[PDB]
This record gives C-alpha cells, structure tokens and sequence, in this order.
C-alpha cells in the first residue's frame, strides 16, 4: 500500500507548475522605440503562453 | 517579433498613406492663384475703405 500510494501520489502525465513571472516593468527606451506595439506583442505573448 | 516591430518602426514614414504628389501640387497651384486673386480683390476694396476713412 505504501508503494501504491507513492506511485499514485504524483501525476507524471501532467505538466509541472513553471516558476511565476513577476511584473514586466518595460523600459522607457523600448517604449519610446515602440509606443503602441508592446501591447499587441504582450497580448500575442499571452496567446502563445496559453495555446502554444 | 520585437525585431520586426523595430525594423518596421524605423522604416515606417511620418504619414500613414501614399500621397499623390502631382495632385497635391495641382491643388497647391490652383489654391495659390485663387489666394493671389483674393488678395488683389481685397486690396482693391481696402483702397475704398481708406478713402472713406
């Protein structure tokens, strides 16, 4: 029962929790270069992080 | 994507469209002649206003 419980206890078929992402805090230089585009790129990053 | 966004940013133009320079110089020359003729008519009326004054 101990061996069975230990084997059952872990989900090898599942994917582990990646480390958490703190806030972006984008730099003023990159913002000055790309004012309006970083929002679209961040949305695409969320889309790819969820789907891809 | 950031590379392409930067290359597109630097290579983009001040305007968002492609102006047809010929039609713009056409409207410019027509409007110029209408403005010169308007100023000449206004000087023509100003002569009568500085006469009444």
């Amino acid at each position: 029962a101990l061996a069975k419980a230990s084997a059952a206890q872990v989900d090898w078929t599942s994917l582990p929790a990646a480390p958490p992402r703190p806030s972006p805090s984008a730099p003023d230089t990159l913002i000055r270069l790309l004012g309006s585009v970083v929002d679209d790129l961040a949305d695409a990053d969320k889309v790819e992080q969820k789907y891809g | 994507r950031y590379l392409t966004a930067l290359v597109e940013a630097e290579q983009a133009p001040p305007l968002p469209f492609t102006p047809d320079v010929l039609q713009l110089q056409l409207e410019h020359n027509v409007l110029k002649g209408e403005l010169i003729d308007r100023l000449r008519a206004l000087e023509y009326t100003i002569v009568t206003e500085q006469l009444q004054a």
